[PDB]
């Protein structure tokens, strides 16, 4: 019951330790930090941002393979932060999770069903022993009719929420900080408010300026639902925006 | 890729005769947040505290108060994911023995079959047990009923107890305050004391999650209601 | 040490034991050599005897009209991949009634003792085969591995002190290409005499030889039908 | 699904899940089987007596069928099934053949399916040893004794169980031809063999006996306690023939 | 200690050591490397030549996926064969299924999720293989990925795989692949994994080289003798000063 | 101790741990001669009775697996078992299918393929969790002649003139290497058999200590009775 | 067909307070007669009955799996069944078997506990409900049992007025039936006390 | 996984099963129960170890389960193991009452039992059951039984035996006390309630840390029913009076 006490194989599979933790889960978080990059989740009152650092360290590397935002569906993306096989294995499981969805109730799947789907898969993977947990984390990203703009991160352990804005990556204490002090100053956010609060909180908690092609943006808002990637020249645009003031 | 799992226990007897990873599993239930639930005459309240580390998350999106019937709630203190498995498995039992017998699963049938879930998973191979202790409430039979299950698949009938952190103060000041013939109002109150006596900060309607059952069924309480409670406390 | 035990585990230097243990395995076994001329392949087992009073133990099989085997290592490992080959062959004539190519059932061979070396529980084959057959390809020698790694040889020798048979290969290659079968044949047992100690001498009793051709199945000749390619044989030049 | 190798092979050869079955045989009570002319005898030793105990509850001799019975030593409950298992068994066998098992059939069988959970996987053997008696449609009498490992052998006289090495040497210097003469010798000899490991004098002796075409008998107390009686009056008479 | 024998298990730092080993098995076989010009992919091994006992042409690395897919591999020969064996099914079910062709992106994404299928359990090995593929069609030109024992699966111009990836990435670094052609390419290909190669460290090897592209109508095939025996000359004649 | 490796690890020398640990316990059975002759093939085991209690008549150390066809096993009898109900439902099957006799090589190539079947995982239940541990001395009349095989759990067969299994099998091959010859006779391999048996065993030889069987061109699976038993033990 | 192979016919009738139920005793093999003293009413409660109408195997089989059942539920609920979930329990045991089905038509007589108030209702073969307020009638002579079920049955009806009407009723529907008959036995179930009664029928 | 398996199933050195052993101790660290087989029945009497005040009313008993009509079970040990095999000697009794539409014999039903939990300890790779049951009721063969059960599958029947907590002293009392063929169900009741009291010695004895339900025959029916609230305080009562007398008395 002591701090960081063990037994058995309680550092090796996932089982409880004398404390009542799981050591793997904990270590998976770790894994997610491991990836080295940082994304930032904004949410406004008619829309919704992903912001993520686009990192290509060689030039023999195709730039537009190397991307950190995908679309499960028309109306819903994701962010993936963590381990790049990992991200991926998750993302075409929560596509399928999506597609089986729509095909057996006739209705596009809402962000916070998905987020669950997908974390009560890693609760599964939590609590068996013969397979490692996933060293990724997810961001949804989508339009709820009823409610608006959507954002849910699910985590390793089986965990999670809906959020007013989030992060993920080495840099996600900083970033949370940094939210939280511009939602504690509430006042109104637009489009173009929400892209810069996601800008510079990722600039601020990376301490770099950022060039259009070091990040990486995706949108969803109320008047067009569907998910999109925004282009460099519109991430210029929001950068020099931000820059000028 | 091979999707066999371990066939062998990882539940094992001790030279003393006790089952650690039990043992060790409500360790993690003790070390969750609080909660409580009273019995009182004419319904149960469940109650129970829900502090964010921080306020970007959304208190709307995630309810620790969950309906397994129109006339069962659950509450649990722990793991949250284990707490959504077995909130799933129990809806799943319920609207089995609805299709089966066409009447509403009695609250000691459904925490039988819950708790035999639990025993499942603390004997079957190459699985750990749930870190998750639930406190049922429900309706039955113009009688209400509370009882709290375990991880190692023990299920008790209580008047009122608590569960979490400092769960024998709160199970001290429930003796203190607990009384027969209570009514759902002042069983109300009495949980939200007893939740805040273990409560670090403010509480308020957010903070906090209520949710009651009665004669018309089980329903999770409002901010709005929390609120005109907090006031009235 | 803790990783040596296991198909599945890695070591920190990027390696698997358990397969270089299986190689040990196929290096443990009496030697054999292979080694093919422009029209035949041909290959020439070291048997070995358990005791004076016991026959020496086979080490060329049948698999098909074309192909023939020679084995080092563990004998019923051996069997379970000579009766893997066997079925293949004859599925191969039931469905298309033509012979298997040699390299595709290498292929098959390799495809097959792969599996084993990946999944928890299994182990290596640990026998080690040279494969001599005839296509419309010509004749082709094939060297198998327990790390289920094949090669397509000139020549070739597996089994214990195999290093000499090896050199002695290696500088006969130019001219085994052009040697009719007798030379060829000549040719393999100097390389297979070349790994037996100077007090030993190949005889009738220890030697087998497996020929397959254009115009010839496969053939193992053991025990008297050795003989004629014995006679002519120098004396070893130590 | 449980699929785990229980028993392997040491770097001596030895398998030492098998040794230690056989351990956990030469911890239970002493049985005591011994075939005679027209009879065979088994005798059991009772551990400790209860005197709260349904005696009938905790017999350690059963039938198999009406020609086969059979006493075993080691755990009770692995015994139980593998009396259950042999039940079957001669059951099958009256059907299919039309004619009684032979004593070395069910013998047969039980030792296999012990060698069978000696062998197999996600399993450990059974931790009993078994002497299984009866008579053959020929009338000859016959007695067998498996063991944890699978094997079995024919007696005419053994012991397992705990001090089953000194009962078995006691049976060696006194099993003759005319010792098994008649009925009643056999008896007393199984109840000598018995009495030299045992207390209590007799009463701690479950016994048996099974006749040629006749059921299985169990010896109720009293005739035990005649029995024991009548050897002590043949100690006495080595007394005065002694002096 | 002991937290690097599963890849089931992860280390405390948040590692899993079993995909590492395999990539360094990865790290200790010859290089092969493949470079994407503006209208197909050449592809490049240093093969090693073990013993002269071996016939040319013996444990090619350079593998035909599909009719218009190429695979280079870098690693154990025994589970690149598999990998191959791998993509060939999923190319072979895609046209199967869908009647087309499999795009180059799919395909990888396939065979990347299918080696992620074995960085996961206690009961499988991860795969001690790293692989590129090349493919050309006219509707989606040139196309490069490389795929890694941890399953991560990239697009790339240039790509090198082995024992000498970093002196080739510097060498490939030099190429304005972007404007050239395979015949160009072919020679400069040939050109680094000369220079790459170690004549102290290994005896000998062949040069193995294959190309799909419009000069082959969208076909993988192996560059045919003349042309590599002209990028073989040219390489030699380059290594000399 | 023993749970550290699984059924199928190689050692360092490439060798099945497994599979040597079953050669080691072989050596812990009773000799078992094998000579094979012209005239025929005589199998000699010595019985090492523990106890006169016992009966040494349910001691079978030699088998019939059919008319032509015996068995000597030497090591764990229970193991063995299995292995001769194999044969014996092999030769059934070889004769239900092509109405003839097996061949001794192929019920020993037959009884072999069955050594290696063992492993914990990708493995049926009741399947083999380890090999077996018992050697195998298989003699019979084919059409090539009396002949003589040997098995063991590797799964390696070979053709014997004269082997001996067990505990002895070391003193007693070589006795085995010196009195042997091709031109042998059947009562010549008897004599030297029962000669070799007497020598290593413990005990005095006797007409209960051991068995004695013998295959013959024209004569099926013949075991020596008590009285044949005697009168070749009267002068040795 | 298969229905009308053993015979037979099970009434169930609603009073005031109370309920009846009656069968008919023959058993018999298409035209020939067997045993004249068949159980088709079997006792699931203090105050609960069920009545099986059809082929005698699947009369049994019901029975005895249904008598299963309503134990295991017993000793696991710690209470008495109420008619209604008696009635659902069987639904679901002849539903079980929708394409194998049993040949028999349940009929269910009670009083709900803690409440007494009667309950009665049928089921088809593959186990369709069918709660009704008067009676319910299954067997080979459903439409001499509804012609006289309809003529007489009235509201309210006093135990013994109850106990004529049933009595009536199945006396003069299994006079006109070839396959039933030998014998009438009613039960009429009270709060307070059961009474079984065999009528003086015709033997023919 | 090799490395994480705990073989639960295998032998020990000494030819012990180590799992089996230690279920053993988790049954004597239990709470008692008791039974006694006299001449006109035969009762249970458990130790209510699941005693606040803050916990509700009991529905039938804690410890003591009716498994059909003519039979009844007590089980010490872990409680969620004792549900699943008081479920599965449920459903085992039901199959033999379709089976042969006759009550099953005790000793039937508590063999089958016991081969489950044999059959847990010899294969499977799991943890054996941690519960020791009491077992009574009624059949046409012997009438009036007592059986008990082991973790490692081994039962058998008595006069009078305890399981759980102090249950040697509680065996000894009996021994002492109990009389073969002279035992009624009221004096049958003395002793159980003198030998609850002398073994719960660290806490007095009272009607609610005790269950009492007895198993009589009335009129060809088996009646199994708990003893109420005011019934054990008399018979606390009862025991108190005749010590009492005794202290007075020496």
């Amino acid at each position: 019951m002591s701090r960081g006490s063990s037994a058995g194989f309680d550092r090796h599979i996932t089982i409880f330790s004398p404390e009542g933790r799981l050591y793997q889960v904990e270590y998976a978080f770790k894994a997610i930090n491991q990836g080295g990059l940082t994304s930032v989740a904004v949410r406004g009152k008619d829309c919704a941002v992903i912001v993520t650092q686009k990192k290509v360290p060689d030039k023999l590397l195709d730039s537009s393979t190397v991307t950190h935002l995908f679309k499960i569906t028309e109306n819903i993306g994701c962010v993936m932060t963590g381990m790049t096989a990992d991200s991926r294995s998750q993302v075409q499981r929560a596509r399928y999770e999506a597609a089986n969805w729509k095909y057996k109730y006739g209705y596009e799947i809402p962000v916070d069903m998905l987020c669950k789907r997908i974390a009560d898969i890693s609760q599964v993977y939590t609590q068996n022993a013969e397979m490692r947990p996933l060293g990724c984390c997810m961001i949804l990203i989508g339009i709820d009719e009823e409610q608006g703009p959507q954002v849910y991160k699910c985590d390793p352990a089986g965990y999670y929420c809906g959020f007013k804005a989030t992060a993920a990556g080495v840099k996600q204490t900083e970033s949370t900080s940094f939210l939280e002090k511009k939602v504690k100053k509430k006042f109104d956010w637009t489009f173009e408010q929400t892209v810069e609060t996601a800008i510079t909180c990722l600039s601020t908690v990376l301490s770099i300026d950022f060039k259009p092609s070091e990040i990486e943006v995706g949108v969803v808002t109320v008047e067009n639902p569907k998910f999109r990637i925004l282009t460099e020249a519109e991430i210029d645009a929001h950068l020099v925006a931000l820059a000028e003031r | 890729m091979a999707e066999r799992g371990y066939s062998f226990s990882l539940t094992t007897f001790s030279p003393s005769g006790k089952l650690v990873q039990i043992e060790y599993a409500l360790a993690a239930v003790a070390g969750g947040a609080p909660s409580v639930g009273i019995k009182a005459a004419n319904g149960v309240v469940l109650a129970t505290e829900k502090k964010q580390k921080s306020i970007l998350y959304d208190e709307r999106s995630v309810h620790k108060v969950e309906p397994i019937t129109k006339h069962i709630g659950l509450v649990y203190s722990g793991m949250g994911p284990d707490y959504r498995v077995l909130v799933h498995r129990a809806r799943k039992l319920a609207q089995q023995y609805y299709l089966v017998y066409q009447e509403p699963i009695p609250t000691a049938q459904l925490v039988q079959r819950v708790a035999s879930v639990m025993q499942e998973y603390t004997q079957s191979g190459g699985v750990r047990p749930f870190g998750v202790s639930l406190l049922i409430c429900g309706w039955n039979e113009g009688r209400p009923y509370l009882f709290q299950s375990d991880p190692s698949g023990a299920y008790f009938a209580w008047k009122a107890t608590a569960m979490g952190k400092n769960y024998v103060n709160g199970k001290t000041f429930l003796e203190k305050r607990y009384n027969e013939d209570l009514e759902l109002e002042d069983a109300i109150h009495t949980a939200i004391l007893t939740l805040k006596e273990s409560f670090e900060g403010q509480m308020t309607e957010d903070n906090i999650e209520v949710g009651i059952c009665n004669e018309a069924g089980f329903r999770r309480l409002t901010p709005t209601e929390v609120k005109d409670y907090l006031a009235a406390i | 040490n803790q990783y040596d035990n296991d198909v599945t585990v890695w070591s920190p230097q990027g390696r698997i034991h358990q397969i270089e243990y299986a190689m040990e395995a196929v290096k443990q076994g009496s030697a054999t050599v292979g080694l093919k001329s422009k029209t035949h392949a041909v290959l020439v087992a070291l048997k070995r005897a358990q005791s004076e009073l016991a026959a020496h133990q086979k080490k060329i099989l049948h698999v098909d009209n074309h192909i023939g085997i020679s084995i080092a290592g563990l004998t019923a490992d051996a069997r379970l991949l000579c009766n893997f080959m066997r079925q293949e062959c004859l599925d191969s004539r039931f469905v298309f009634d033509r012979p298997l190519p040699v390299s595709r059932l290498v292929s098959l061979i390799g495809s097959k003792t792969q599996i084993p070396t990946q999944r928890y529980g299994r182990r290596p084959y640990g026998v080690g085969l040279l494969i001599a057959g005839y296509d419309d390809m010509g004749p082709h020698i094939f060297q198998t591995c327990p790390s289920a790694n094949y090669f397509d040889c000139r020549a070739m020798s597996i089994g214990a002190r195999s290093q000499s048979a090896r050199t002695y290969l290696e500088r006969h290659m130019s001219e085994f290409m052009e040697c009719n079968l007798n030379e060829l044949v000549k040719h393999g047992l100097r390389a297979l005499r070349e790994t037996l100690p100077a007090e030993q001498d190949l005889t009738t009793k220890n030697v087998s030889i497996g020929i397959v051709g254009k115009d010839l199945e496969f053939t193992i000749y053991d025990d008297d039908d050795v003989s004629p390619f014995l006679e002519g044989l120098e004396e070893r030049p130590q | 699904s449980y699929d785990r190798a229980i028993t392997v092979f040491s770097p001596d050869g030895h398998l030492f899940q098998v040794e230690y079955a056989q351990e956990a045989v030469k911890k239970g009570s002493t049985a005591v089987g011994v075939r005679g002319k027209d009879i065979v005898v088994l005798g059991v030793e009772k551990k400790s007596v209860a005197k709260l105990q349904d005696e009938r509850t905790v017999r350690k001799i059963c039938a198999l069928d009406d020609n086969v019975c059979m006493a075993f030593a080691g755990l009770t409950a692995d015994a139980r099934i593998v009396i259950n298992r042999a039940r079957v068994e001669c059951q099958s066998h009256r059907l299919t053949v039309e004619d009684p098992v032979t004593v070395e059939y069910i013998t047969r069988y039980i030792a296999s399916l012990k060698q069978r959970y000696t062998q197999s996987n996600g399993r450990r053997p059974f931790g009993i040893s078994a002497l299984i008696v009866g008579f053959d449609f020929d009338g000859t009498p016959r007695l067998y004794q498996t063991d944890p490992s699978g094997t079995y052998h024919a007696w005419k006289a053994n012991a397992i169980g705990r001090g089953a090495k000194s009962v078995r040497e006691f049976l060696e210097k006194n099993y003759t031809d005319e010792a098994i003469e008649t009925d009643d010798l056999t008896i007393k000899l199984v109840i000598k063999a018995l009495l030299e490991v045992v207390q209590s004098g007799g009463k701690n002796i479950e016994l048996a006996v099974m006749r040629r075409d006749q059921p299985l008998k169990i010896l109720n107390p009293e005739e035990i306690e005649k029995y024991v009686a009548e050897i002590e009056k043949e100690k006495e008479e080595n007394e005065k023939k002694k002096q | 200690t002991g937290y690097d024998l599963s890849a089931s298990t992860f280390s405390p730092d948040g590692r899993v050591f079993q995909v590492e080993y395999a990539m360094k098995a990865v790290e200790n076989s010859s290089t092969a490397i493949g470079i994407r010009c503006k209208d197909g992919v050449v592809f490049g091994v240093e093969k090693l030549v073990l013993s002269k006992l071996y016939e040319e042409g013996s444990n090619k690395r350079l593998f035909n996926v599909d009719r218009h897919v190429g695979m280079a591999v870098a690693g154990l020969l025994a589970d690149a064969r598999s990998l191959a064996d791998i993509a060939r099914e999923e190319a072979s079910n895609f046209r199967s299924n869908f009647g087309y062709n499999i795009p180059l992106k799919h395909l990888a994404d396939r065979v990347a999720m299918y080696v992620h299928a074995y960085t996961l359990y206690s009961a499988v090995r991860p795969f001690g293989c790293s692989f590129m593929l090349g493919s050309y069609s006219v509707n989606d030109g040139a196309q490069l990925y490389m795929i890694d024992p941890s399953g991560v699966s990239y697009g790339y111009w240039g790509c090198a795989i082995g024992k000498a990836r970093q002196a080739a990435k510097t060498e490939i670094e030099k190429l304005q692949m972007k404007e050239m052609t395979c015949r160009d390419v072919v020679k400069e290909v040939a050109k680094i994994i000369y220079i790459v190669h170690d004549e102290v460290k290994d005896k000998a090897f062949e040069l193995e080289l294959s190309w799909v592209g419009e000069i082959t109508n969208g076909r993988h095939e192996i560059v045919p003798k003349d042309v590599r025996e002209e990028a073989e000359k040219y390489a030699k004649e380059s290594l000399k000063e | 101790s023993e749970y550290d490796r699984g059924v199928n690890t190689f050692s360092p020398e490439g060798r099945l741990f497994q599979v040597e640990y079953a050669i080691e316990a072989i050596k812990l059975g009773s000799t078992a001669i094998g000579i094979q002759t012209s005239e025929g093939v005589c199998l000699a085991v010595e019985k090492r009775i523990t106890s006169p209690l016992m009966e040494p008549s349910s001691i079978e150390k030699i088998v019939e697996i059919d008319a032509h066809i015996g068995c000597a096993m030497s090591g764990l009898i229970a193991d063995a078992k299995t292995l001769i109900d194999k044969a014996r439902v092999e030769t059934q099957n070889h004769w239900f299918t092509y109405n003839e006799t097996m061949t001794v090589e192929s019920v020993t190539q037959a009884v072999s393929n069955l050594a290696l079947q063992f492993g914990e995982e990708d493995a049926d239940p009741g399947a083999m969790s380890r090999p077996f541990g018992v050697a195998l001395l298989f003699g019979g009349v084919d059409e090539k002649g009396p002949q003589l095989f040997h098995m063991d759990p590797s799964g390696t067969f070979v053709q014997c003139d004269a082997r001996a299994i067990g505990s002895a099998s070391e003193g007693a091959q070589s006795s085995l290497q010196e009195v042997y010859h091709k031109s042998m006779t059947l009562k010549e391999a008897i004599k030297s058999s029962l000669i070799i048996l007497k020598q290593v065993m413990e005990e005095k030889l006797n007409a209960t200590n051991i068995e004695l069987a013998t295959v013959q061109p024209g004569q099926n699976f013949h075991m020596f009775t008590k009285e044949e038993l005697e009168e070749v033990i009267k002068d040795i | 067909s298969i229905m009308s192979y053993n015979g037979g016919a099970v009434m169930a009738m609603k009073g005031k307070n109370c309920v009846a139920i009656a069968a008919d005793r023959r058993f018999g093999i298409q035209a020939q007669m067997v045993t004249t003293d068949f159980q088709k009413i079997f006792p699931m409660g203090d105050r609960l009955y069920i009545g099986l109408a059809g082929l005698a195997t699947d009369v049994q089989t019901v029975a005895q799996r249904l008598k299963f059942r309503l134990n295991l539920y017993e000793l696991k609920e710690g209470r008495q069944i109420k008619p209604y979930t008696l009635m659902s329990m069987v639904a679901n045991l002849l539903y079980e078997k929708r394409f194998g089905p049993y040949y028999t038509e349940p009929v269910i007589a009670g009083l709900d506990p803690k409440t007494f108030k009667p309950f009665i209702c049928s089921l088809d073969l593959i186990g369709c409900p069918m709660v009704t307020d008067d009676f319910v009638v299954s067997g080979t002579c459903t439409e001499q049992m509804y012609g006289m079920c309809e003529s007489l049955w009235e509201p309210n009806m006093d135990p013994e007025h109850l106990f004529e009407t049933i009595s009536q009723a199945m006396l003069n529907a299994v006079d006109r039936d070839a396959v039933s008959g030998m014998g009438v036995i009613v039960h009429i179930i009270e709060k307070d006390k059961i009474t079984t009664r065999t009528l003086k029928a015709r033997m023919d | 996984s090799r490395r994480y398996d705990s073989r639960t199933t295998i032998f020990s050195p000494e030819g012990r099963l180590y799992q089996v052993e230690y279920a053993m101790e988790a049954i004597g660290h239990a709470g008692t129960c008791l039974g006694i087989l006299a001449n006109d029945g035969v009762l249970l009497a458990a130790e209510r170890r699941n005693i606040h005040k803050l916990l509700d009313e009991v529905f039938f008993s804690e410890k003591i389960y009716k498994l059909n009509e003519d039979m009844a079970c007590s089980v010490a040990g872990i409680t969620s193991d004792a549900n699943v095999l008081t479920n599965e000697l449920r459903l085992i009794a039901q199959r033999y009452l379709l089976q042969y539409q006759e009550p099953i014999p005790c000793e039937q039903l508590v063999t089958a039992l016991c081969d489950i939990k044999q059959a847990y300890t010899q294969f499977g790779g799991k943890r054996p059951f941690g519960v020791s049951l009491l077992y009574i009721g009624w059949d046409k063969h012997y009438g009036f039984q007592l059986y008990q059960s082991d973790p490692s599958g081994n039962y058998g029947g008595w006069k009078a035996t305890c399981i759980g907590n102090n249950s040697a002293a509680a065996v000894s009392m009996l021994k002492q006390d109990y009389k073969e063929g002279e035992m009624t169900l009221k004096s049958a009741l003395a002793l159980a309630i003198k030998v609850l009291n002398k073994t719960m010695d660290v806490s007095k004895l009272s009607a609610e840390k005790v269950e009492i339900a007895t198993l009589t025959r009335e009129n060809g029916k088996t009646v199994i029913r708990v003893l109420k609230q005011k019934e054990v305080e008399q018979l606390i009562k009862k025991h108190e009076e005749e010590e009492a007398k005794a202290e007075r008395e020496k």
